[PDB]
């Protein structure tokens, strides 16, 4: 089954690719849109083991693995 | 440092201050060395020794922590610099 509701304010996602450009203008847009969660959880990159990216919720400073 | 703290307030003996003068008073003060012994264990220069066998564990430490973050090249940004190279050698 095709979904209807693709997108909402609980949606999470994993970006695949080294993406620290796009993956902040995402995480900025979940900031200027009030949500209470980034909608990224987690990157994949198969040329680089698991590590944690910081990133800003406004001023402040979070880690997505 | 009872005479420079009038001066201003900031002032203060250091902690490389005052291990090197607590250090002198350690080998010049105590037994065992002469002032020919204590003085040219000064000369040498045995308080380098002291620092760098203290700032070997941060290095090692942060050595550790740089391989455990798992960072990648450092690199430093070209505003940073501020190429000043002559005109035309």
């Amino acid at each position: 089954g095709k979904s209807t509701t693709l997108f909402s304010r609980h949606t999470k996602a994993i970006v695949w690719g080294m993406q620290t450009r796009a993956v902040q203008g995402m995480l900025d847009f979940d900031y200027v849109c009030s949500r209470d969660e980034p909608s990224v959880a987690a990157m994949v990159y198969p040329f680089t083991g698991d590590h944690k990216q910081k990133f800003y919720w406004g001023h402040k400073e979070i880690l997505i693995p | 440092e009872k005479i420079t703290t009038s001066k201003k307030p900031n002032l203060i003996l250091n902690v490389d201050g005052l291990i090197g003068v607590a250090f002198v008073d350690m080998l010049r003060n105590c037994g065992s060395f002469t002032r020919e012994e204590a003085d040219e264990y000064i000369d040498i220069g045995a308080l380098n020794g002291i620092f760098v066998l203290g700032r070997s564990m941060g290095f090692i430490g942060h050595y550790l922590d740089q391989k455990r973050l798992k960072q990648g090249l450092y690199r430093h940004p070209w505003d940073d610099i501020s190429y000043v190279l002559p005109e035309h050698m």
